[PDB]
């Protein structure tokens, strides 16, 4: 029953009573572990923003990181560093723009690298976790550039230098598969494989077109780098699962998140990170509610969970809150994190049952993106 | 009346007796079967047209007369942008003031003077009757009145439904009669969200009643000289075409190198393009806009030549705020735009597309 | 006030998230931070790029193309925030996608998002 | 009753559509500054970035905004010609290299017309006190307080757009300019210090007599009317010190009590942020008061007492009907009483005469605290 | 919850604004952003300056001197904001004034305000 | 026994028979009438003391023995900070290890060895009786036992309340038996809010039961060489007092130039200050701290000489993180601190305050 503030009051009262001395100092965050969760607050397009580091187990804020305009957070699956691509301006929201990558020690949260990105090349967009991405080797960071044309930037986190821009066709999102390759999704409905040498036009391969012109795939597909599973919902809950381990795209059978019936009574996915994917459990979680066709960014009060292999509904949770974003710890017995932009609160749920265990409120201004490491 | 007037205009427009040697009429250069442009091969391809005399070439490409009647009379608007008028440099105020100039131009129809024009009108008993009924008895015996009244008939003729029929597929789609093809629609969406609509739409916002895909403004988009056309013009390699600044009474150095935003109606069939016919294909003309946005090496190379576009004929007053949109048109979008532009072809020229 | 319900356009108050022209607006209505329906506030820079949407005008039953344009180079206004997504397509159909900061072509390379205007560019289709 | 501004706009957009009326999408200019423009600064509870809202108080309309950095000090030239702020930014949001600077802005286009670096990061970072950064009366100099390593005042030339010099001062606080080269500060010992400064040389520092006991506490937001040279300084108890600086030296005016002793006996005390406003033309004092414990002196208040500054006579006691932290008044005739609630992030705009709420402007940032008006007339 | 009521200290929850040591804190309680009652969160820099107050501890009947210290170099946490002013004096008695950002002495010249700690430094006389 | 051992120490403490030439006792340099410090004038003023030979000067100022019994034995804590011990460089572990040293130090009391000390103790029948009752028969016959017994008697004596009475005004005020003047109360507030408290308070947080105004740590505050004392000591122009690094067993070059934080108790009456007695006046010791904070030129000038403080004897390992507080003490705050530091004077030395004042 005892809250963290209450236990803290008692330990403090006891140190006083016992005359215990202690040095006021800078704490180290607890080592990164499976239950650590990161909430990025893009702050409704504010020029500066915050990332909260949260111990999902205690539901405690264990640290914070400041970012610039619409920063792209990345979290190394192995827990050895976090980074973000961020954007600042010499006068708040105006003047010279600096895009840069910063890499942080995940216990002291000190920046360990600060890497300028030439020619202001970040794509400035509501936060899509897969617009900037770590290579499996953690040595490279790839970021998408929209203007003047789709392109992908290569950042060497090891030599701490920007390398170059890759010229790509008309495509979007970045899913690294290897130290020199990543997939993107194209306008003609294929995925493009991009293999980049050290130099030259990367070599670019298109898959087959895998969805009609009038089929719409969401901005926030779940991608599990370690499983190589690209999980991609459409507006209707049709989920394209793409296996990307093997270095080429095997298209997995397409699946439906809602029942053909349910979509008749207006059940649709909606929110921000509408989908979570648990690697070892091989499960999809999807934020859903009853909504008009064109309310696809609104909060959802329900989550459905379905086997990634069969597509069978494994659960339906009434979340008890307006949830915009979901994610899950990738440990065994995962937490299902359910971020409400409106309440600014991370509701931390048991992913198996859907019981609300705890929550951390006061998470910025309009928190949107939940990131977790995949440590196992 | 306005009918009869236009019908007299129609007579004059195909009459070669308004040229020095009677070898040439308005319709020779503005051929009705080519959307009122010149189909004739000269020393510089179709970049420029040849006068009555057989060897005199112009330095500008012959524009279509379709939809020319929707252009307002030349004027500076309250934001200080010049708008409207006729010729690529706006030097004529309106169609009426324009009509006479080819008759008297030595590099075009080359009549010495108004009275020689008047004499030719007398030669035709049909004109005495046609003119006298509209402008009164003796109209043709007076060079001034004859010439102005001829210009008036021509202007009336160009203002008829025949020049501006609004029956392109674009028009039909906006009336709900037909739909665009997915590609045409993509191209329309691209046209109206990218920088093209900042110049090639009548209005800044709201719906135009008779859109002609031009705001009638003047812009220098930084075009290079047309090599052969300039040679053929005999205007010399020292010559600079200053666009709007050449309009008498325009003295403002900012207007140097600016040309009227052409109407894009029929644009598919009136190649070659730009004020000087420098680009033969529509695609090429569209691509020229990427030299301002694209970082890629091809941006810089005219694909018709395989070489640098060329320095601007006039290096200043480039419309950079507009041309430097920050976004590059990919292959697909350039495709989409060609498709969209072809929907601006009038019905009767729909057969000219291939 | 039910966020998942059909969007109900009104032609009576532009500072409301249900004003008909805001049908695919993402962010803040410029009219609330000193712009107007179709003009940017002072100090900001008007982008030339836009996302478009066909928006249904209840008042005449006509459907208009709204090409949204961003007023850039200020921190987000914080006033009259709105996010509607009528006709809104995902990012690979950028012409209709509204998460993008459509600040391209803004003077001084301004790219920070302040608010969005809602001008009509044509009738739809 | 009556048509809101968003309703009036819908109606006029509809009429332009109907009539095919064209108009060029562009950058608006703000309406010319006037007596009813009001600026509300939002220190955003110590956030690294902050906002100021430019408001037409007559219409209750936001007509502009200006971005700032960490705990900026806004100033508004009384004559309407410019606004400016001293501000602090860092190269990586709230860390790395600190740059303090002053920005001057055109009050119509809101564009910066000057950006003046302050060397050695010399700003006092404190919850916003208007009189910790101050324009001289001619608008050519900006003076900013520094606390670390010691009390000092930085002088900034807005006309030549350059930082000039730090002045060493005694253990004193706040800057009430009274002349292009003089200002007053309040000292720990209970006096005021007059600081006269040249381009170079030891400033000329003179102390008044101690004007309050060590046990009477003078609040951090005295009202100061530069044009009247009136410094209106409440204490914790609502006792108000008035100092007349208009002769360029300090004359101590008689103390008035804002609250009666029955009220004081019953726990009425001032409280809030900008507790006190002073209408120059009416020579009236407005004080936010409420029943409160003595150490709750930064909490909002719900009442404004209006008292005649000469007699101390109470003229009104308004029930503000909201939780108000800061007040300020327009300086024209028939003034507005501005009532800013940090909690509500809303500027309530009242008729200063009847106290009636007239209109409000909401959504003013995260923790708006400071209201500034120009005294133009 | 009556903001104007005499503040009543409790010695049972340090995240609440009535916790006895927070009697003159201004800002955010560092325990809410990854520090603790008397330590700063990771990444921030502990100041050496402080303002003080004498805070009554209802557990022991004693008043203690609490020398507040800021954790600096981060934007404001935004969690557990609190403002109490017991004994708080105006800026001219800076020892006891709590609007000042007390980040002096923080490493790396950190002066941005993230949150405050409430260590005891003595008994009150 | 607990009383008798201190009682024996009391006698040894005042007995000059423990010095070569019989001129000098502990009390000679640790004068009880001067808060156990040396009022005698030497070639370096009061900075350093003169040994039994009447010629030899030490290189460090003679510190008070008041409250020295509250210092913990020398140790390294878990954060790698050395704490406690005796002498300015912590080279003695505790009082008992310190005590025999002045005895055998040719610069101080200068007995040639343990056997000469024992022989002295033997000649006095009271010692033979006093020592034997506490340590056993024949104790005075065994130089090692006699010397260690003497050190222990001396250590026990310095632990009596006579040495640490806690009856300063400050103590009286913390007991509620009186109040500080306003100046004192402000001094106190400054002391606890400014950087002083980071070194001169027993504890980092919480309340100490017998505060002696030192954390017992070792810091190099960047003091210059005391030229006249260093001349008197004869140690050489090239000599560096490495402070804690001189302790045998300390090798870490980061400890060079660090000295034990002294208790501020009776600071008012035990001038001159610092380990080499470089500053005569209390206020000068306080002002010295402004050299790290103040930008005013005056902050760099020692007010007692009118010249720069001087380059640090040891320019490395300065406690810059604590010293560079970003805030300068104005004169009001320095006066307040003097007044506060004077409340730290034991009752019996309160009369000495007038002359310092
Ligand atoms: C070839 C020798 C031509 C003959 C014979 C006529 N026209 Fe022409 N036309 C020609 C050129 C090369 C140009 C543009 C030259 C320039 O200085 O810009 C034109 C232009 C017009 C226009 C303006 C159209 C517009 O700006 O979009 C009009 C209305 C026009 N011409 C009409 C016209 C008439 C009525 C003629 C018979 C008298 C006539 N032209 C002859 C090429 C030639
Ligand atoms: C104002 C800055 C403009 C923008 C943006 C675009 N266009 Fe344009 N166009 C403009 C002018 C002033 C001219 C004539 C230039 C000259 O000196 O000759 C043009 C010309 C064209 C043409 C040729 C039409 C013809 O020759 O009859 C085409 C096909 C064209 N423009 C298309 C086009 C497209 C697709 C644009 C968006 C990518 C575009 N223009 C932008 C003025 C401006
Ligand atoms: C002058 C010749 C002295 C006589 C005789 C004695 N002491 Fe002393 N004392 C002296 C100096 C110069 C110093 C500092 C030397 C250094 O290297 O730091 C000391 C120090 C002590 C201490 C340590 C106190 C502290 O570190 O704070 C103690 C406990 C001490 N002295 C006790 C002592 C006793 C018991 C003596 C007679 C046996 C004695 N001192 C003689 C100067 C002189
Ligand atoms: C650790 C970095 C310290 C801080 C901060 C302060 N003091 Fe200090 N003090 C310190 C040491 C290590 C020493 C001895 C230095 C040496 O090598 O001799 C001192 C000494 C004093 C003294 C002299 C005491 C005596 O000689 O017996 C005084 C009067 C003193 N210190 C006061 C003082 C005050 C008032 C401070 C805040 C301004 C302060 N010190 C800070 C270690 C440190
Ligand atoms: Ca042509
Ligand atoms: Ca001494
Ligand atoms: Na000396
Ligand atoms: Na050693």
């Amino acid at each position: 029953q005892e809250t963290q503030g209450q236990a803290a009051a008692r330990a403090a009262a006891a140190d006083l009573a016992a005359g215990q001395d202690d040095e006021p100092r800078i704490l180290e965050a607890p080592a990164p572990d499976a239950r650590r969760v990161y909430v990025n607050d893009p702050a409704h397009f504010a020029a500066v923003t915050q990332q909260f580091v949260i111990d999902g187990e205690a539901g405690r804020v264990i640290g914070m990181i400041d970012g610039g305009f619409l920063p792209n957070p990345v979290v190394a699956d192995d827990g050895s560093f976090i980074a973000h691509a961020s954007t600042v301006f010499s006068r708040i929201a105006r003047g010279e723009r600096t895009d840069y990558v910063e890499v942080f020690d995940p216990v002291t949260l000190l920046p360990t690298a600060d890497i300028e990105l030439p020619d202001a090349p970040r794509f400035l967009v509501g936060t899509y976790p897969w617009m900037t991405s770590l290579t499996p080797d953690g040595k490279t960071l790839l970021f998408y550039q929209f203007s003047p044309a789709p392109a992908v930037g290569v950042v060497d986190l090891e030599g701490k230098a920007f390398k170059r821009m890759l010229d790509v066709p008309d495509c979007y999102h970045i899913f690294p598969t290897a130290p020199d390759t990543f997939f993107m999704h194209c306008r003609d409905g294929s995925l493009a494989k991009v293999a980049f040498g050290t130099e030259g036009t990367p070599e670019i391969t298109h898959t087959e077109v895998f969805h009609p012109e009038d089929e719409f795939l969401i901005n926030h597909p779940a991608y599990s780098q370690k499983a190589g599973r690209l999980v991609w919902p459409t507006y209707t809950g049709k989920i394209h699962q793409i296996d990307l381990s093997s270095g080429d795209a095997k298209f997995l059978p397409a699946v439906e998140a809602l029942t053909e019936a349910e979509r008749a009574d207006g059940w649709r996915p909606g929110g921000w990170q509408q989908v979570a994917y648990h690697r070892a459990l091989d499960r999809i979680y999807l934020l859903v509610d009853q909504r008009d066709e064109w309310r696809h960014k609104t909060a959802s009060r329900f989550v459905v969970v379905l086997d990634a292999k069969t597509g069978e509904r494994l659960a339906k949770f009434e979340m008890g809150h307006e949830i915009d974003s979901i994610n899950v710890s990738q440990d065994e017995k995962p937490l299902l994190y359910a971020l409400s932009t409106g309440d600014k609160t991370l509701y931390i749920h048991d992913a198996e049952s859907g019981e609300e265990l705890r929550s951390v409120n006061q998470l910025g201004h309009g928190p949107q993106v939940i990131t977790t490491a995949d440590m196992g | 009346a306005d009918d009869a007037l236009a019908a007299l205009g129609a007579q004059l427009f195909v009459d070669p007796a308004l040229s020095r040697n009677a070898t040439q009429s308005c319709a020779t250069c503005h051929d009705p079967a080519r959307a009122f442009t010149d189909p004739r091969e000269g020393k510089a391809g179709l970049a420029v047209s040849v006068g009555d005399d057989g060897q005199s070439h112009g330095d500008r490409n012959t524009p279509t007369l379709g939809y020319a009647a929707l252009v307002p009379a030349f004027h500076r608007d309250a934001n200080g942008k010049y708008k409207g008028g006729q010729f690529w440099d706006g030097r004529a105020d309106d169609l009426k003031q324009q009509a006479g100039q080819p008759m008297l131009n030595p590099v075009e129809m080359a009549m010495p003077d108004r009275a020689a024009v008047a004499a030719r009108l007398r030669d035709d008993p049909a004109y005495r009757t046609g003119f006298e009924a509209l402008f009164g008895k003796g109209v043709l015996d007076d060079p001034e009145r004859a010439f102005d009244a001829a210009a008036e008939a021509l202007a009336a003729y160009q203002a008829t439904g025949e020049f501006s029929p609004f029956d392109s597929k674009y028009d039909r789609v906006m009336r709900g009669e037909e739909k665009f093809t997915p590609l045409e629609e993509f191209g329309y969406t691209v046209f109206i969200t990218w920088n093209c609509r900042l110049c090639h739409m009548q209005r800044k916002q709201g719906v135009a009643e008779r859109e002609t895909f031009t705001n009638f403004e003047y812009h220098n988009i930084g075009l290079p000289v047309n090599e052969t056309a300039r040679e053929a013009s005999g205007l010399g390699a020292d010559h600079v075409d200053h666009g709007l600044l050449a309009r008498p009474g325009i003295e403002d150095p900012a207007q140097s190198g600016r040309f009227k935003v052409p109407s894009l109606r029929n644009v598919a069939v009136t190649g070659p393009y730009m004020h000087n016919g420098v680009f033969t294909d529509l695609r090429t003309a569209i691509l020229f806009y990427n030299k301002y946005t694209s970082r890629r090496p091809e941006a810089k190379i005219n694909p018709e030549t395989g070489a640098p576009w060329g320095e601007p004929e006039v290096a200043r007053n480039l419309s950079l705020a507009e041309l430097q949109s920050g976004l590059m048109l990919d292959d697909g979008r350039v495709d989409a735009l060609v498709a969209f532009l072809e929907t601006l072809t009038d019905r009767r020229y729909e057969p000219l597309l291939e | 006030t039910d966020p998942r319900a059909k969007w109900v356009p009104q032609d009576n108050d532009i500072q409301a998230c249900d004003y008909w022209r805001h049908c695919s607006i993402d962010g803040n209505i410029c009219d609330c931070s000193g712009g107007s329906l179709t003009n940017c506030p002072p100090g900001t820079k008007l982008a030339t790029a836009s996302w478009v949407a066909s928006c249904y005008n209840p008042t005449d039953g006509q459907s208009y193309l709204i090409a949204y344009r961003d007023c850039c180079g200020y921190n987000v206004s914080g006033r009259c925030p709105c996010l509607n997504t009528e006709g809104e397509l995902p990012v690979y159909r950028p012409e209709f996608a509204n998460d993008i900061i459509w600040c391209f072509g803004a003077e001084d390379d301004a790219m920070t998002y302040h608010c969005t205007i809602s001008p009509i560019v044509g009738k739809a289709s």
